[PDB]
């Protein structure tokens, strides 16, 4: 993810709701396991330590993500997800079908 | 690991936008410009032939 | 801002040339902490064990790459995300992640390194001294040092069964003066040994190992060195012993065999005879401390020794208690010893170290923060001693930076505290009557 | 933000139990630097002299309180207000404030402590590694260690005139491997000396001083230790010497009297015979370095030794040049030696240290950053060696944190550099031919 | 805040009117760095080649749109996310991404532009001068300028085979005075050429290319200008030559044919005759440096020239070494030349440029940082010369700003250095004797 | 944070090797601006005069140490404390402090350097491009360049009285295309002169000064170069003249004696004959611009010339108006000329430069921002031309960075503007019918 | 800090009591700009036309809810992301988004309100007077009324 970053409000919410202090651990099949067997499996190589845990849940429907910015050639700030992009949209696909009995 | 949180997520596939020339106007199939169909949806009309 | 974002361990060397590890903790705002682990023991039934590679090709089986990988792969994923000031939470999470009583899965060295690095990173984030962060606002007491000056037992070929002889400058006004007295007595002893023709090279803890005629000869030479520096034995400087009596203990016959170190003609002593010998040494010389005067399993001997000498002599359990809360509680209940030697790597975590220190203090015991044979440039045990107001430290002799670093840190702490700084000296032996 | 707000010195202990000083520098933004000074010499004809108290009732006249007061009451007022990144300006100001060629008014220790503290505080302010600040962006060469392993001369009572024997693991792929090789050879030599009944307790630099029959006995035992560790002499590990011939040199007889250390039956050799003896040793053993092979005043002998052996063995001048730029320039002009031993406290500042290093490099000589007999926990010389890309360091044995701290810092530097880290080994000896 | 966020490239013009590229680098916090590339050579067996579009419709085939697209599309996505202070890592990543020994895939111009832009952005982020970032704290030496005065060979219609004549004001006290002396001698020579009827229009590097009666006439006129400005030839100002003997060397007959540039009556010399002619020129004039005295493939002749004149005259290998590590190593081992001309776009990376500079320095060679014939308003080579303390620079004559920009940058650097700045002059020719 | 804290001037060389000054302005938050002054003239009745030392022993009396001292000792103390964005206030304060109409007390160079440095520091503080700060948000028009391709008159020994011939690529779609066309025509003319046998070395502004037969021969060769590059004269590229008619005007007999430059066979023309000659040149060749076609003091001749040719060609007053709003007012009132050449150093400040540009624009006149003979790496006139939407620039030929720097800055501005950027070309000559 | 994050239009009244619209622009650092549009003409051969509701029940057909909805639902998503000092780019993007020479699709009033609000927010972000931002450093002449 380069077009976006973690929002500061979500980071603060995760910080002092203390969700990182209540991690859950999973094995290679994604089944919940205690930290002791997670450590055992990671040491023996039967678990990938990277993608095998979760940071509980942040309460409150907060947006996880904000747009990330960059510098233009003018030295101005600009969102990374906006720009020249491309140009191919056509108009639509008008499929006629002026006979369907539309229910009220 | 793939925990179901609350009632879950909405399944929204991507397929090209199509507009039907129904005899009421021009009805676009979706209400979003990111081309998001509700995967698995259909409509039906049942008659007694 | 205080959220841990990086935990990284790397394998370094120790003061004896043997591998150990160091851990670095980085938080979100850039606070940094580094913890180095003194080398301990990978074997032992009732103490925390360290994790060694065992590969004889690399470092003679003493590599610490396994524990470095345990920190980098197991501990790092769990700990990254915690608040750096959550020392107790991080330590309990590491203990639960290990799952064994002896911390043998992750390694006690790994857990202790992460614990020290987290404590130092939290102190750096708070912009406060480490002793202030560990012990609170009321950190004022500078420990009375027990400076090892002569080595015997297994560390010397002389006919001496006592492992260490120490000088305790408890008559000094400040810690700075105590350090000066210790250094001057060290140099006076060096001059005396040079005149005597004995070897003057230092050992693992920085002290000499000369070829004396016996224990009495070594103690008399120490007293001569004390008087040559211009200080009074029994008033300014006292003498401590580390007998390490478990080494020359014949467990099968329940007897203390001095013949192992003091030659074939050495006397053989039972528990009562050993108590009588220690009492005779206490009466003859200004001995204020005796460490491991009995075996680690001679509980009745420990009880009898404390009943006979505990009112006037500090009796320290090093192998007796092994920094174990259970063993210390059993000794407190059975009136065995009146002091405990505290080694942070024998327990594996700062939280449990402070728990053991608090348990010892609440029972009238003194907690003596100690070093190991292989140390580092890490001087955290000085901050532990000042933070707990323990009043006593045992960090070696006056001759190697693995020992001098702790004394330098104590000098820095005393300079920081200024007028607040206190040196009790003889008053730090509160376990003794009067 | 980077303006120096506080300069404060205090008196601490060195690795030998003797006092030295340390200086702390604080800037406006809170950047911090601490520099600890190694113990040098208070006497010298053309070397920077440190300031000692001379109070025989305090530390035997080796106190550093006068230099502490010089930093706190003279240097601090002059330096506070400077930009912390103005290292050259601060060092020039301190040199002008001392006003004497040998830095005797303020003390070379005081000036060096302030220089090191300022450099470290500037690196802390910039949030860059110290070697990056000192040597710029292109700092990648990990120095080839020249590890002292056996002591002779005045450092031991054995019949050996030479002062140091060292192992140079120039055949290793990385610095980590070179350190592991050096530690394993150290332990193999320890085992061999234990088997032979020789003493193992280490000296000032951490090496052994056993009772050998002579120089050849010590070199052969080192070769046996190298082979016991599992390495080829002359391919993986080489041998270096520190003869320190100025100790056994008769000035008026113009002879190198080996009888001072090797008994009455030793060989009293002229300068020419000393050249043939060194050539015999080089042709017999895998010797790649000789340090102080001639007297500090035997300029003709040094020129003849460089003519005879300067193309195959590195010839280092320690007392020959005493890190003096004038002596180094004269030696370059007269084709005497091909390497200089750099000691930061024998010159006074970091600016002049780097000037001497660059002058030696520009003349084809090798700069070897070196320790002192009394060291500290400060490991700035490792950062100096990496920053200048000197490719060689002489920081002691593998047995005391006074020496192991520099090796640990070099391990940290290599880990930080990662894929750009370079260990050159025999390629670091660019003063040699093929 | 130091993470490289944006890497833009664009096509600009050089001093000759031919296209080149420039690269701008923005980091996360807004630190900015712009690097322009001097025009180089797209052909060469053992030098880094630049990428030209080859479209004869645009700029005569010399456009740089392909390399600009390489930076904008290929290099930018690889570099974005790096730390701006990780210059060695960025340079190694660009070299690996090119995957070619001569950097022919991406183009040496593209890689060099990104390297310069990254270094300048890192210096801007750290708020330090560029020479301080590149060379560390010990950057003080202002280079001695060998500035072009008269042209010949292929740059002029005169009957002179030597490509360039230069004045070196090595007797000046400071760089400011050296620049003033060079400007005044330039104007005095302009007046002398005007009074003689010769044309005073300048060439690509800013120097005159008049028609003379030979090399002797040119050196005589330069000496006359030096005296007319008021300075002593041989004490204040010295003469340097750039023969470019590869232009008038016939490889088949192995002779240096001056008939290519001096007419039908010119003399044809062998290697020995050429060395004799250079020796007579040195003994007749105050010539201190000769560049490309022999052909780039004449290793024996180069070795003989260094044997004869290499002790008292600087011998610079421009096409001999082509700023190549392998050629420099071979020349050092073979005792060929005693100086290397360093052109930053001959390798395409600052890391390799500094590696070549240190390799030349460690062998007793001097590194002369050199301009290109098509230069820009970028003045980074001045900061390169100061950062490495090379002590010699070669940036053209005293006319077009593509030369004056570097002199203005050196004036700025000297002004910032203040009392620290050193102008060694004749002492920067350390590769010579006395 | 925008308060000016430091104003510092230093002496640096220009593109001709002659001294000038540069001023650095530092604000409280660290915003930095540098202004480099082009070399003007210290004489002139109604022209702002630069301050030179007159020390004939230093730079031939052309040193600028006095103006540097004026900035450092007089201007800086008055300006420090101002807001950096108060450009008009700072400029008027400096004008009032100087106190003379011609800015002779402090020197126009000092005033201009401080004005440019303050403007660039204000642009740096606001983090906006310099043209955006100078001209607002509606800055889009890239100027149409008049590239000086051939020289003459006092800049050449050929018998041509007209000082400069220029190419105007007014038919290009973008500025990038116009610059490419100009560079290709420059190289085509270089090839044509090389194959014809004439001179190639560039002059003060990068153009050629070959040995032509006259004005018609030079214009025909320029047309041949335009056609050989592949463009259409009169539709893609046009001709422009800088006659410098005040050089060969004799005020005694009120004639234009071409015999001064074109030999004894030249024609001496009255004002009517001069207008007839210019009109026949305009009819013969695609000449769109004539600069200084009449003497600076021939107002009736200027009015008649504007009556005859002012509808179809652009008549520029360079020495007529002397960037003086008084002379411009007069000329606008009496319908003399239709353009003004704006030389920023002929007036002294940016505020008065923009006042002159706005007065010229309000009268239907075009303002051509021009270079000087001694230029620098400073490229502020490009930002001035874009910021005012002047639509025309005169910044030299295509062969020296002193000229290429402004073209490179214009390329940067076009790249930065992107699709907003406009190149009017022929539409930028809004002073002409059709 | 300088990037437009919020563009909100609302319907207000003018000096004659007829409706018009105003646009508020908020950037990331909190810079704020408000632009009110004068009431013009919705008909013209070669002039920009404002967009009215035509609902004769509300304000006699002179409502401006259509232009407000155009700013809130069309212009705002297109403009959010730009730098607030990119006035020329924002105006050209709005002109292209409308697509008609007379600006009749989005309405000239909507585009003018966004333009004025963006310029005012850019002057507020730079902490400079609006005339200084619009005309540069050399703005000194007070107009003759
Ligand atoms: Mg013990
Ligand atoms: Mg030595
Ligand atoms: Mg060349
Ligand atoms: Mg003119």
């Amino acid at each position: 993810m380069k077009n976006f970053k973690i929002s500061s409000t979500y980071r603060a919410a995760r910080k002092q709701q203390k969700t990182a202090n209540r991690k859950s651990f999973y094995n290679d099949e994604g089944y919940m396991i205690s930290p002791s067997e997670w450590a055992d499996g990671v040491i023996k190589g039967l678990i990938n330590p990277k993608n095998s845990w979760s940071n509980d849940h942040v309460k409150g429907y907060l947006p996880r993500v904000s747009p990330r910015s960059h510098w233009t050639k003018n030295g101005y700030r600009e969102y990374l997800g906006i720009g020249k992009s491309r140009d191919i949209p056509e108009k639509e696909p008008e499929v006629i079908e002026m006979m369907d009995l539309e229910l009220v | 690991k793939t925990k179901m949180v609350k009632k879950g997520v909405l399944k929204l596939t991507k397929a090209p936008l199509k507009i039907v020339k129904i005899p009421s106007g021009n009805h676009s199939l979706i209400k979003n410009h990111e081309s998001f169909y509700e995967m698995g949806k259909a409509n039906f009309m049942i008659k007694e032939i | 801002m205080s959220i841990i974002t990086d935990v990284y361990a790397r394998e370094v060397l120790d003061s004896r040339g043997n591998p150990t590890l160091e851990v670095e903790v980085y938080t979100e705002s850039g606070a940094f902490g580094r913890g180095m682990v003194p080398s301990g023991a990978s074997t032992g039934e009732h103490e925390a064990v360290e994790l060694r590679d065992g590969d004889k090709a690399r470092y003679g089986g003493l590599g610490t790459q396994k524990a470095v990988d345990n920190v980098n792969n197991v501990i790092a994923e769990h700990i990254i995300g915690f608040d750096v000031r959550d020392q107790q939470g991080i330590d309990r999470a590491m203990i639960a992640l290990d799952g064994t009583p002896n911390k043998g899965k992750l390694g006690a060295n790994a857990i202790l390194g992460v614990s020290i690095a987290v404590a130092r990173a939290a102190a750096d984030y708070l912009e406060v001294p480490l002793y202030s962060y560990l012990g609170g606002f009321n950190t004022k007491v500078l420990p009375t040092p027990m400076m090892n000056i002569i080595n015997g037992g297994s560390h010397s070929d002389a006919p001496i069964a006592f492992q260490e002889f120490m000088i305790v400058p408890a008559g000094a006004p400040t810690f700075k003066e105590a350090l000066r007295w210790g250094a001057e007595i060290f140099h006076a002893l060096k001059k005396i040994l040079k005149e005597r023709g004995l070897e003057t090279a230092v050992g693992d803890e920085g002290g000499f190992a000369p070829r004396f005629n016996g224990t009495e000869d070594g103690v008399e030479t120490i007293i001569k060195a004390i008087e040559a520096a211009g200080y009074v034995p029994g008033k300014d400087v006292f003498i401590g012993l580390d007998c390490a009596s478990s080494e020359f203990y014949d467990a099968e016959h329940k007897v203390y065999g001095y013949t192992k170190f003091e030659g074939e003609g050495a006397a053989v002593r039972t528990a009562a005879e050993q108590i009588d010998y220690l009492e005779e040494l206490v009466n003859k010389y200004p001995i204020i401390t005796i460490e491991d005067g009995m075996d680690e399993n001679d509980w009745d001997g420990w009880k009898a020794l404390t009943e006979r000498l505990g009112g006037k002599v500090q009796l320290v359990g090093d192998d007796f208690f092994v920094t174990n809360t259970a063993y210390l509680e059993k000794g407190i209940a059975e009136h065995a010893a009146n002091s405990i030697l505290i080694k942070v790597n024998q327990i594996g975590t700062l939280t449990e170290t402070f728990d053991a220190i608090e348990m010892a203090k609440e029972a009238g015991y003194t907690a003596v923060v100690s070093h190991r044979s292989g140390e580092t440039e890490d001087s955290t045990i000085a901050d532990i001693a000042v933070a707990t107001n323990a009043g006593q430290i045992k960090t070696g002799s006056l001759s190697r930076t693995d020992r001098i670093a702790k004394y330098n840190q104590l000098l820095r702490i005393e300079d920081q505290l200024g007028e607040v700084a206190e040196y009790r000296g003889l008053k730090s032996f509160y376990n003794l009557k009067k």
